[PDB]
C-alpha cells in the first residue's frame, strides 16, 4: 500500500546487501574469507549468466537473508529507540 | 499357467497348484510344512462344509420368516428357542458334545493314521470308513457314484472350495450387517434393491 | 516356517506359555471361586 | 560433496538367524556349555563394536536400533493417551481443577485390589496419577476424550511408521558411512529443522489452538459449550473477538508493525492469576522468539553451496600457548567414534534434565499445575533421577572410548594428550578438593550435633547462634526481584516469584510464594556442592586411569570390563574402569538422594501450604531453619515426622505404597548378599548342590556355574539402586498424596 | 552441452544428467537423480531414476486432469452452458465437508467414495505390477482384455492398442517431440495446481474469479495487498 518509511530503508538493507554480494568485498559462493581479512578465490559450483563476475543463485539467497535479518532488526529496533 | 490370486505375482513353492482350490495366496507362509499343510486343508474343508450349512439354514429360516412363517431371526435364535423348550441346557450342551466327541475323534485318527478305521472295528465296516484323499472321505458318505471318475471329482472338489469360501465370506458378513442394522439378512437384501441409490453400508449411522 | 516355529521354543516356551498359562488359570481360580482359606470340608 | 549414499538390500529377512541364540559374536555361536553362556548373550546383544570392526556396519545397526527406540517411545506415549481416553476422569477434572484429583487408570477386582480403586471424586474411582499429563492436555486445547483418543491413534499409527522405517532402513535401503560422516548436513538439519520448526509449529499450534485454555477456559465457560479448536482456525471473527489483533490478518507481520500483535505476543513475568502457570502468549511469543533463533542457527556451516563454515576448520583454528596444539584431531576423533559423541551427548543430555527439573518448579507452567503438590514434587524428583543417571552414563562412556577407540598416533600434542599427560595433578587436586569440602561441609552437621547433646545451644551454626549466611545467593535474589525496574523495561515482573514478595495462591492453596535463605540453606548447598565433587572424582579418575596406570602399565590390553589383576601388588581388584562406574553409580545416588531430600523438606516447610485469611499455613510447622542444622534434625523431623503416612498406610486407598514402601526394603537388604560375598564361596556351595542332583540323576545338562566376578557386582549395583530408589519413591508418593 | 538450459543448474547434475531425458534441462541442484544413489541390487528405496522419473510422468498427467477440472465448471458457469446450481467451486463440492459439500448427487459422498476406492484400486494396483513385472498384466484373464495391458520397455509410455489406439509415434523425432510437450504441459499443471490451492486459501473464492479479479484491478487485487 504505502512505501515510504519502512521501505526507504529496507531497499537500503537489500542494496547493500546485494553489493557486497556482487562487486566483491563480501563472503560469497565466488569469494570465501578464511581470516575475515582477506577473501580466497574459490571455483565456483552453478552457472549464471551474471557478466564475468561469476554470481550464483545462492549467492543471491544468502546475502539476501542475511540482508534481510540486519534489516528486519533495524526496522523493529529503531521504533524501540524512538526513531521512525 | 493357472490365475494367481495376484495378477503378475509369483507362487510359493510348496503350492504348485496340485491341491483343491489353488490360487498362490499364502502371504504368511503359513502351512509350509507338509504336515502344517496337511492339517490346514482339512481345517479348510470342514470349515467350508460348516459354514454352507450354517449359511444354508440361516437363510433358509430367514426367507421363511419374511414368508411369514414362526420363524425367529439368525442372530438370538437360541435365545427365544430355550424358554419354550422342553430340553434342558447344559444336557442338550453335553449330548452334543457327547456325540460330536466320537465323530471327530473317529476323523482325527484318520487323518494322523490314513486309512486305519475301515479295519473292522466300528460295527464291522472295511470298504467303507476309509478315506480316499486327504479331507474326503468315502464309501459311505458318497451315496451317488459321482467320486469314482478323477476327471468329474477334480471339478466337483473345485466347486466345493470356490462355495465353502464365499459361504464363509457371506457369514462373516451376516454378523456385521447384523450388528450394524440390527435386522435379518434377507430384510437386508430386499432392503438394498428397494433403494441401491439411498441405503447402503455408508448411511446407516454405525460404520462411519 | 521352521525357523519361526523353532524361535518360539526357546525363552517364549517358557517365560510366555507357562507364565501365562499358570497365571491365568490361578487369576480365573481365583475370580470365579472367591478367597479359599479351608478344603471346605 | 553432500550426498545420499544409499546401499540397497543388505540383509535379508527371515528367521534363520532366530533360531541360533548366539549369533551376533563369534564366541556364543558355539552353544551354551555352562550358564554363563546365558548371561554372555545378555550382556552382549548390544555390544556392536564387539560383533565386528566394520564402521558402516556398526552405524548401520545403531541406526536402525534408534527407530526401534522410538517406535517404543510412541507406543507408551500413545498409551497414555488411550488411557486418558478412557480410563480416566479428565472431563470431570476439567470442570472442577482445584477439588477432584487426577487419576488415568482403573483396577481389576480379582483377589481383594477394590481398595486400591480409591474415590478419587467426580463419579470415578481409580489410581490417582502423578504424571501431569491432565495438565499438560489442558495446556494444549483438549476439552472431550474423542481428541484424546484421536491422538491415541495417531500416535500408534506413527509407531508403527517407525518401526517399518527401522526395518527398511536396515534391511532394504541401508546408508553407507560416508552418508553418516556428514555432520555438517546433520547439524544443519538438526538445528534449522528438527528444533526450529518444530518451535515454529508449535508456536502456531499456541497461536490458534491454546486459544480456550488462554481465553474461554479461564474465564469460566463451561468446557462444553466452548468452540472447536477448527472453528478457531477457520472463522476468523470467533478469534478475533477473543483477540482484536486477529482482526488485522497478517498485515502487521510483513508491513514490520509487530507492535500490533502485542495482544497474543505479550512478556509478562508471572504466573496466572486464575490457573496458577505461566502465561500462555508468553509461552508463545517464547515459542516464537526460539524458532527464529533456531533457524538463523542452523545456517552455520557449509554443506554444498559454498556458503557455510567447516568444523574441521573452526577446529584447527584453536591453538593457545597454554594447549600445545588444541582441537588437531578432534574432528577425526568425533566422526570415527560413536562412544566419544554417545559421552558428549549423554553429558549434556542429563545436565539438560536437571535444568528442566529445576525451572518447572521454579516457573510452572501448566495450568493448575503448581496447586498440585504430587504432581510437583513427582516431576521434580522424577526429572532429577533421569538426569543423574544420564551423567553417570556419560562418564562410562568417555572410558570406553578411552579404552577402544583411543589411537596414540593422532593425538600428538592435542588437549587429549596433554590431559592424559599431567593426569596425576588433575586427581591429586580434585582429590584435596574432595576431602576439604567433606571436612567443611559435614563437620558443621557433626559440630551442631555435638554441640546441641551436650546443651550448648549458643555454640552451633544455626541463625540464632554462630551463624553463615549465603551473601552471594541472596544478592542474587535481590538482583533478580528488582531487575524488571531497570535492566529489563520491556518485562512486566520478575521472570519468577521465587525470589519475589507477592505471594499467588490458587483455590486455597500456595502456587507460588517467595523462598528466603539462611544458614541452613549454605549447609545444604556445601553439601551439594561435596557429593558432586566426589562424584566426578570418581568417574574422572575412571576416564584419566582406564588406559594405564602407573600401579598397572598394561590396563588398555586388559580390557574395559574386567574382575582384576590378581592378587599380586597386595591386590587389584576392580581397577578396570567399568569398575569405576560401578562405584560412581553408588555416589551418585547418595548425592541425588540427599538432593530430592532437600526439596521435599524445603518446599513442604517454606512455600506449599494453605492460605487463610489470617496468613498462609505451610504443610509442616516451618520447621525448615530451625532443623536442618543437626543430622538428628532430619532423622527426626523428616524421616520419622514424615513417612507416618506410608507407615499407617494400610486398608486405605495408597495402601500400595505401605506394600511398595516395605518391598523395597528387601530389595536393598537383597543387595548386600550380592555386594558382599564373592565368587569361590558360591561357587563351591554349587558344587555341593549338583553332587545332589547328581544322585538322583537330575544334572542339568548345561553345567550350573555361579556368576561372574562383574556380574555379581553388577546385580548388587541395580538391586541396590532399585531398592533404593524405590523406597524413595512410595514414601514421597504417600506421603504428598495423603497430605497435599 | 548445446542448449541453454535453466537457472540454478549444477556440474555434478551435468555430470550425470544431459539432454537424454524428456524433461531434461539440467535443474537438479538437490541431486536426486545421481547414479550413486542406491549402489546395490534387489528392490531397494524409492529415490533412484527409474521410479522418480516415472513418479515425475504420473504426476504430470494427474496435475493436467486436476488444473483442467478445478476450473471448468467455474469457467462454464460464468458462462451460460452449465446450470449455474451445478457450477461450484472445486473445494465446496465434496472433497473438504467443512469447506461445503455439493447436495443432489446421486449417492451419499461416501457411498461415492467407496465406489471410488475399488475402481481405483483395480487400476492402480493393475498399474503397480506392470511395474514390478514388466508386460505381466496380459497373461492372466482379465474379461478378454489383456490385449490393451501389453505395456512397453517404459512404464512411463506403455502405449498399445488402449492407451494409444490414435498412433502419435510413428517417427522417433515426432515421439520425442510429443514426450517433451506432455512433460512441459504437465510441469505448468503441477504449478498451475500449487497455484491453485494456494489462492483457494488466501482469497477463499474459486480460481477463475482470482484472475476476473486481478483484471479488474491490478494493484488492489493482487498477493501484497490480500494478505490485509
Ligand atoms: C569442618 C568441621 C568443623 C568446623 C569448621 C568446626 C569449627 C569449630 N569448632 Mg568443632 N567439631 C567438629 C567439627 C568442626 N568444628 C566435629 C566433627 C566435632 C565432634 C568431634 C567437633 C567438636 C567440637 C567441640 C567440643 C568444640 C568445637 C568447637 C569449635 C569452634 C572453635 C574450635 C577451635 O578450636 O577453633 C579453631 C582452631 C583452629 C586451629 C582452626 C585452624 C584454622 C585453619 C588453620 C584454617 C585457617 C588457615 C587456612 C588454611 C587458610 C590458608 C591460608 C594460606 C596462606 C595457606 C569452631 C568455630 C568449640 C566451640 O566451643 O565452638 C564454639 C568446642 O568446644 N567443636
Ligand atoms: C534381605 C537380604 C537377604 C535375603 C533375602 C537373603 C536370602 C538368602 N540368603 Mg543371604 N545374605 C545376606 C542377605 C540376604 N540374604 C547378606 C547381607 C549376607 C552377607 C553378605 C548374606 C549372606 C548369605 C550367605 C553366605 C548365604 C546366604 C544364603 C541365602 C538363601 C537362604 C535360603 C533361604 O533362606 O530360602 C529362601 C529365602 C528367601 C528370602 C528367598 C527369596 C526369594 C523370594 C521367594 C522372592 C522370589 C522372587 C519372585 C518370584 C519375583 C521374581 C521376579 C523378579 C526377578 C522381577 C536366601 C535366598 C545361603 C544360601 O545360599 O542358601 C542355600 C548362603 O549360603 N546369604
Ligand atoms: C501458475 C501460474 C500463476 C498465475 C498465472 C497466477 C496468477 C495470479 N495469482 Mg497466483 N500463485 C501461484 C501461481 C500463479 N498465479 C502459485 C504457484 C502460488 C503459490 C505460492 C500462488 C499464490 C497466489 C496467491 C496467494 C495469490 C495469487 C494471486 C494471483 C492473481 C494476482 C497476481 C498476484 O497477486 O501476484 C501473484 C502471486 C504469486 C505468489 C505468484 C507467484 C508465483 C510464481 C509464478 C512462482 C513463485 C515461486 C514458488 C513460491 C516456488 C516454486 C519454484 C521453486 C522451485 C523455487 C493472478 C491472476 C492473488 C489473487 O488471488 O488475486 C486476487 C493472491 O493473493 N497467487
Ligand atoms: C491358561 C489358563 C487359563 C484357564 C484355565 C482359563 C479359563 C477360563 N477363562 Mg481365561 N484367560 C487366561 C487364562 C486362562 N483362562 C489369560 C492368561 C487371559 C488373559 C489373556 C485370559 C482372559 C480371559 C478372559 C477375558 C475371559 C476368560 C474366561 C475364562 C473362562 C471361560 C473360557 C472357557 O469356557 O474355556 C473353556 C473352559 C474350560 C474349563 C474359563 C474358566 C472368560 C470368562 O470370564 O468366563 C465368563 C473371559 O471372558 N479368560
Ligand atoms: C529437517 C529434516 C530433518 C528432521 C526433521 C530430522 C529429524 C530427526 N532426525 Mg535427522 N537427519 C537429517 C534431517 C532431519 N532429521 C539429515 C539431512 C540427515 C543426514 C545428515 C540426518 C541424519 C540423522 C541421523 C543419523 C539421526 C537422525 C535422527 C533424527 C531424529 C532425532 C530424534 C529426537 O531426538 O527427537 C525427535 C523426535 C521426533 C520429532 C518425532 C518425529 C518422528 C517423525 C516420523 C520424523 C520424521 C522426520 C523425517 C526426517 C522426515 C523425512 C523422512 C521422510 C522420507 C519420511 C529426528 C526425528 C536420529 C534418529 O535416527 O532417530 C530415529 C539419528 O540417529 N537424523
Ligand atoms: C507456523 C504455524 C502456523 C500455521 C500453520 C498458521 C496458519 C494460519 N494462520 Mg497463522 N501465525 C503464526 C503461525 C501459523 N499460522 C504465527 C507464528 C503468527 C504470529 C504470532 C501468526 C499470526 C497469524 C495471523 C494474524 C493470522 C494468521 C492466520 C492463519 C490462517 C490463514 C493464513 C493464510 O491464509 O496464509 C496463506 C495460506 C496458504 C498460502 C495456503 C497454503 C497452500 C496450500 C496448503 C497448498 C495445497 C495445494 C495442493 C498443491 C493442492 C490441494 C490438494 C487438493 C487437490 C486435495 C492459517 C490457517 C489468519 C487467520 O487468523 O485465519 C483466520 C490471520 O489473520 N496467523
Ligand atoms: C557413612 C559411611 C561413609 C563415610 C563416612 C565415608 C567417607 C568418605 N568416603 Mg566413602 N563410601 C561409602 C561410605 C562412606 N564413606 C560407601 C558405602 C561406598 C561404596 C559406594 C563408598 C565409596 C567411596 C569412594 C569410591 C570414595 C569414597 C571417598 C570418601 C572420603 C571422601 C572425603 C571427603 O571428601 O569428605 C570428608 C570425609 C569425612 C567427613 C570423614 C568423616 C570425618 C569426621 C568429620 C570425623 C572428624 C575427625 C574427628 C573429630 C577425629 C576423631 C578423633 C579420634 C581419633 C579420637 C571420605 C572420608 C572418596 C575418597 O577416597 O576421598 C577422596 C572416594 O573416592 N567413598
Ligand atoms: C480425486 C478424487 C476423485 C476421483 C479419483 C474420482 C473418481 C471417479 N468418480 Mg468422483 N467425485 C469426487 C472426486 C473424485 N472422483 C468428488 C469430490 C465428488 C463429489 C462428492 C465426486 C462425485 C462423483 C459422482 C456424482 C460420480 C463420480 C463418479 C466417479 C467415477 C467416474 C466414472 C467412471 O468410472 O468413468 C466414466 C470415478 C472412478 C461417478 C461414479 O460414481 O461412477 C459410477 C459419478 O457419477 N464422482
Ligand atoms: C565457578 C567455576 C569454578 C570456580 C573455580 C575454578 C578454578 C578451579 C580449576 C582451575 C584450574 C586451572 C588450570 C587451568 C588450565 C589452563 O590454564 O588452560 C589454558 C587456558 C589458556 O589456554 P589457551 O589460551 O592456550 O587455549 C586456547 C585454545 O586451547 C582454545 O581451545 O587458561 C585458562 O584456562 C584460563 C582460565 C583459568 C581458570 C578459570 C576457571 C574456569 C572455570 C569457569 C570460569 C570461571 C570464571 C569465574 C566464575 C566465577
Ligand atoms: C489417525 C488420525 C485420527 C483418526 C481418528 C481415530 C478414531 C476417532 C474416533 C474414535 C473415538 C470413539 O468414538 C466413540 O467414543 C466417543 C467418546 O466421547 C463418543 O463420541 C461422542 O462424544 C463426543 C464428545 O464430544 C462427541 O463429540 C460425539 O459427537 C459423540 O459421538 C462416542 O461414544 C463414539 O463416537
Ligand atoms: C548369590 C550369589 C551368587 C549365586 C547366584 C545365582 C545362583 C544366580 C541365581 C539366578 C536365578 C536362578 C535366576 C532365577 C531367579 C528365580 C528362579 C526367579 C523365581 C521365579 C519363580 C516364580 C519360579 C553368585 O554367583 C555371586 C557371584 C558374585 C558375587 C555375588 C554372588 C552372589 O551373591
Amino acid at each position: 500500500g504505502q512505501s515510504g518509511s519502512v521501505r526507504a530503508i529496507m531497499v537500503s538493507s537489500i542494496g547493500a546487501c546485494l553489493f557486497a554480494s556482487r562487486f566483491g568485498l563480501a563472503p560469497s559462493v565466488r569469494k570465501n574469507a578464511t581470516a575475515a581479512g582477506t577473501d580466497l578465490e574459490k571455483s565456483v559450483h552453478a552457472a549464471g549468466d551474471d557478466p564475468g563476475a561469476g554470481f550464483t543463485a545462492t549467492d543471491v539467497l544468502a546475502m539476501g537473508a542475511a540482508g534481510h535479518a540486519i534489516g528486519v532488526g533495524e526496522w523493529l529496533a529503531q521504533l524501540a529507540r524512538g526513531g521512525v | 499357467d493357472r490365475p494367481l490370486w495376484s495378477p503378475g505375482s509369483e507362487p510359493p513353492a510348496w503350492l504348485d497348484g496340485s491341491l483343491a482350490g489353488d490360487y498362490g495366496f499364502d502371504p504368511l507362509h503359513l502351512s509350509e510344512e507338509p504336515e502344517m499343510r496337511k492339517w490346514m486343508v482339512q481345517a479348510e474343508l470342514v470349515h467350508c462344509r460348516w459354514a454352507m450349512l450354517g449359511v444354508a439354514g440361516i437363510l433358509f429360516t430367514s426367507i421363511g420368516a419374511k414368508a411369514g412363517g414362526n420363524f425367529p431371526d439368525w442372530y438370538d435364535a437360541g435365545k427365544e428357542l430355550q424358554k419354550n423348550s422342553d430340553i434342558p441346557l447344559g444336557s442338550l450342551i453335553f449330548t452334543e458334545l457327547l456325540l460330536f466327541g466320537w465323530v471327530e475323534t473317529k476323523r482325527l485318527y484318520d487323518l494322523r493314521n490314513p486309512g486305519s478305521q475301515g479295519d473292522g472295528s466300528f460295527l464291522g465296516i472295511t470298504d467303507g470308513l476309509k478315506g480316499k484323499e486327504n479331507g474326503y472321505p468315502g464309501g459311505l458318505f458318497d451315496p451317488m457314484g459321482m467320486s469314482k471318475n478323477e476327471a468329474s471329482f477334480k471339478e466337483a472338489k473345485q466347486k466345493e472350495v470356490k462355495n465353502g469360501r464365499l459361504a464363509m465370506l457371506a457369514f462373516v458378513g451376516f454378523i456385521a450387517q447384523h450388528h450394524a442394522t440390527h435386522k435379518s439378512p434377507i430384510d437386508n437384501l430386499l432392503d438394498h434393491v428397494a433403494d441401491p441409490f439411498h441405503v447402503t453400508f455408508a448411511t446407516n449411522g454405525v460404520s462411519i | 516356517m521352521k525357523d519361526f516355529t523353532t524361535y518360539l521354543s526357546t525363552a517364549p516356551v517358557v517365560g510366555l506359555g507357562w507364565a501365562i498359562f499358570t497365571s491365568g488359570l490361578l487369576i480365573e481360580i481365583n475370580r470365579f471361586f472367591p478367597d479359599p482359606l479351608v478344603f471346605s470340608f | 560433496k553432500v550426498k545420499i549414499a544409499v546401499d540397497r538390500n543388505p540383509v535379508e529377512t527371515n528367521f534363520e538367524k532366530w533360531a541360533k541364540p548366539g549369533h551376533f559374536s563369534r564366541a556364543l555361536a558355539k552353544g551354551p556349555n555352562t550358564t554363563t553362556w546365558i548371561w554372555n548373550l545378555h550382556a552382549d546383544a548390544h555390544d556392536f563394536d564387539n560383533h565386528t570392526s566394520d564402521l558402516e556396519e556398526i552405524s548401520r545397526k545403531v541406526f536402525s536400533a534408534h527407530f526401534g527406540q522410538l517406535g517404543i517411545i510412541l507406543i507408551w506415549l500413545s498409551g497414555m493417551y488411550f488411557h486418558g481416553a478412557r480410563f480416566s476422569n479428565y472431563e470431570g477434572w476439567l470442570s472442577d481443577p482445584t477439588h477432584i484429583k487426577p487419576s488415568a487408570q482403573v483396577v481389576w477386582p480379582i483377589v481383594g485390589q477394590e481398595i486400591l480403586n480409591g474415590d478419587v471424586g467426580g463419579g470415578f474411582q481409580g489410581i490417582q496419577i502423578t504424571s501431569g499429563f491432565f495438565q499438560l492436555w489442558r495446556a494444549s486445547g483438549i476439552t472431550s476424550e474423542l481428541q484424546l483418543y484421536s491422538t491415541a491413534i495417531g500416535g500408534l499409527v506413527l509407531a508403527a511408521a517407525c518401526f517399518f522405517a527401522g526395518w527398511f532402513h536396515y534391511h532394504k535401503a541401508a546408508p553407507k558411512l560416508e552418508w553418516f560422516q556428514n555432520v555438517e548436513s546433520m547439524l544443519n538439519h538438526h538445528l534449522a529443522g528438527l528444533l526450529g520448526l518444530g518451535s515454529l509449529a508449535w508456536a502456531g499450534h499456541q497461536i490458534h489452538v491454546s486459544l480456550p485454555v488462554n481465553k474461554l477456559l479461564d474465564a469460566g465457560v463451561d468446557p462444553k459449550e466452548i468452540p472447536l479448536p477448527h472453528e478457531f482456525l477457520l472463522n476468523q471473527s470467533i478469534i478475533a473477538d477473543l483477540y482484536p489483533s486477529f482482526s488485522k490478518g497478517l498485515a502487521p507481520f510483513f508491513t514490520l508493525n509487530w507492535a500490533e500483535y502485542s495482544d497474543f505476543l505479550t512478556f509478562k513475568g508471572g504466573l496466572n492469576p486464575v490457573t496458577g502457570g505461566l502465561w500462555l502468549s508468553d509461552t508463545a511469543h517464547h515459542h516464537l522468539a526460539i524458532a527464529v533463533l533456531f533457524l538463523v542457527a542452523g545456517h552455520q556451516y557449509r554443506t554444498n553451496w559454498g556458503i557455510g563454515h567447516s568444523i574441521k576448520d573452526i577446529l584447527e583454528s584453536h591453538k593457545g600457548p597454554f594447549t600445545g596444539n588444541g582441537h588437531a584431531g578432534l574432528y577425526e576423533i568425533l566422526t570415527t567414534s560413536w562412544h566419544a559423541q554417545l559421552a558428549i551427548n549423554l553429558a549434556l543430555f542429563g545436565s539438560l534434565s536437571i535444568i528442566v527439573a529445576h525451572h518447572m518448579y521454579a516457573m510452572p507452567p501448566y495450568p493448575y499445575l503448581a496447586t498440585d503438590y504430587g504432581t510437583q514434587l513427582s516431576l521434580f524428583t522424577h526429572h532429577m533421577w533421569i538426569g543423574g543417571f544420564c551423567v553417570v552414563g556419560a562418564g562410562a562412556h568417555a572410558a570406553i572410548f578411552m579404552v577402544r577407540d583411543y589411537d596414540p598416533t593422532n593425538n600428538y600434542n592435542n588437549l587429549l594428550d596433554r590431559v592424559i599427560r599431567h593426569r596425576d595433578a588433575i586427581i591429586s587436586h580434585l582429590n584435596w578438593v574432595s576431602i576439604f569440602l567433606g571436612f567443611h561441609s559435614f563437620g558443621l552437621y557433626i559440630h551442631n550435633d555435638t554441640m546441641s547433646a551436650l546443651g550448648r545451644p549458643q555454640d552451633m551454626f544455626s541463625d540464632t547462634a554462630i551463624q553463615l549466611q549465603p551473601v552471594f545467593a541472596q544478592w542474587i535474589q535481590n538482583t533478580h526481584f528488582t531487575a524488571p525496574q531497570l535492566t529489563a523495561p520491556n518485562a512486566l515482573a520478575a521472570t519468577s516469584l521465587t525470589w519475589g514478595g507477592d505471594v499467588v495462591a490458587v483455590g486455597g492453596k500456595v502456587a507460588m510464594m517467595p523462598i528466603a535463605l539462611g544458614t541452613s540453606d549454605f549447609l545444604v548447598h556445601h553439601i551439594h556442592a561435596f557429593t558432586i565433587h566426589v562424584t566426578v572424582l570418581i568417574l574422572l579418575k575412571g576416564v584419566l586411569f582406564a588406559r594405564s596406570s602407573r600401579l598397572i602399565p598394561d590396563k588398555a590390553n586388559l580390557g574395559f570390563r574386567f574382575p582384576c589383576d590378581g592378587p599380586g601388588r597386595g591386590g587389584t581388584c576392580q581397577v578396570s574402569a567399568w569398575d569405576h562406574v560401578f562405584l560412581g553409580l553408588f555416589w551418585m545416588y547418595n548425592s541425588l538422594s540427599i538432593v530430592i531430600f532437600h526439596f521435599s523438606w524445603k518446599m513442604q516447610s517454606d512455600v506449599w501450604g494453605t492460605v487463610t485469611d489470617s496468613g498462609v499455613s505451610h504443610i509442616t510447622g516451618g520447621n525448615f531453619a530451625q532443623s536442618a542444622n543437626t543430622i538428628n534434625g532430619w532423622l527426626r523431623d523428616f524421616l520419622w515426622a514424615q513417612s507416618s503416612q506410608v507407615i499407617q498406610s494400610y486398608g486405605s486407598a495408597l495402601s500400595a505404597y505401605g506394600l511398595m514402601f516395605l518391598g523395597a526394603h528387601f530389595v536393598w537388604a537383597f543387595s548386600l548378599m550380592f555386594l558382599f560375598s564373592g565368587r569361590g564361596y558360591w561357587q563351591e556351595l554349587i558344587e555341593s548342590i549338583v553332587w545332589a542332583h547328581n544322585k538322583l540323576r537330575v544334572a542339568p545338562s548345561i553345567q550350573p556355574r555361579a556368576l561372574s566376578i562383574t556380574q555379581g557386582r553388577a546385580v548388587g549395583v541395580a538391586h541396590y539402586l532399585l531398592g533404593g530408589i524405590a523406597t524413595t519413591w512410595s514414601f514421597f508418593l504417600a506421603r504428598i498424596i495423603a497430605v497435599g | 552441452s548445446k542448449d541453454f538450459l535453466y537457472v540454478g543448474s549444477d556440474a555434478a547434475a551435468l555430470k550425470y544428467l544431459d539432454g537424454t531425458l524428456p524433461g531434461d534441462y539440467g535443474f537438479d541442484p538437490l541431486g536426486l537423480l545421481d547414479p550413486t544413489v542406491s549402489n546395490g541390487q534387489g528392490a531397494g528405496g524409492f529415490v533412484n531414476p527409474r521410479w522418480l522419473q516415472y513418479s515425475e510422468v504420473i504426476h504430470a498427467r494427474w496435475a493436467m486432469l486436476g488444473a483442467a477440472g478445478c476450473i471448468a465448471p467455474e469457467i462454464l458457469g460464468k458462462a451460460g452452458v452449465i446450470p449455474a446450481e451445478t457450477a461450484v467451486d472445486w473445494f465446496r463440492t465434496g472433497v473438504i465437508p467443512p469447506a461445503g459439500v455439493y447436495k443432489d448427487f446421486w449417492a451419499d459422498p461416501f457411498t461415492l467414495f467407496f465406489i471410488e476406492v475399488v475402481a481405483i484400486q483395480f487400476a492402480e494396483l493393475k498399474r503397480l505390477q506392470d511395474y514390478k513385472n514388466p508386460g505381466s498384466q496380459s497373461r492372466q484373464y482379465f474379461l478378454g482384455l489383456e490385449g490393451l495391458f501389453k505395456g512397453s520397455d517404459n512404464p512411463a509410455y506403455p502405449g498399445g492398442p488402449f492407451f494409444n489406439f490414435a498412433n502419435f509415434g510413428k517417427t522417433e523425432a515426432e515421439m520425442k517431440k510429443l514426450k517433451l510437450n506432455e512433460i512441459k504441459n504437465g510441469r505448468l499443471a503441477m504449478l498451475a495446481m500449487f497455484g491453485y490451492g494456494a489462492q483457494a486459501v488466501i482469497t477463499g473464492d474459486g480460481p477463475f474469479d482470482n484472475l476476473l479479479a486481478h483484471l479488474a484491478d491490478p494493484t488492489g487485487a493482487n498477493l501484497i495487498t490480500n494478505l490485509g
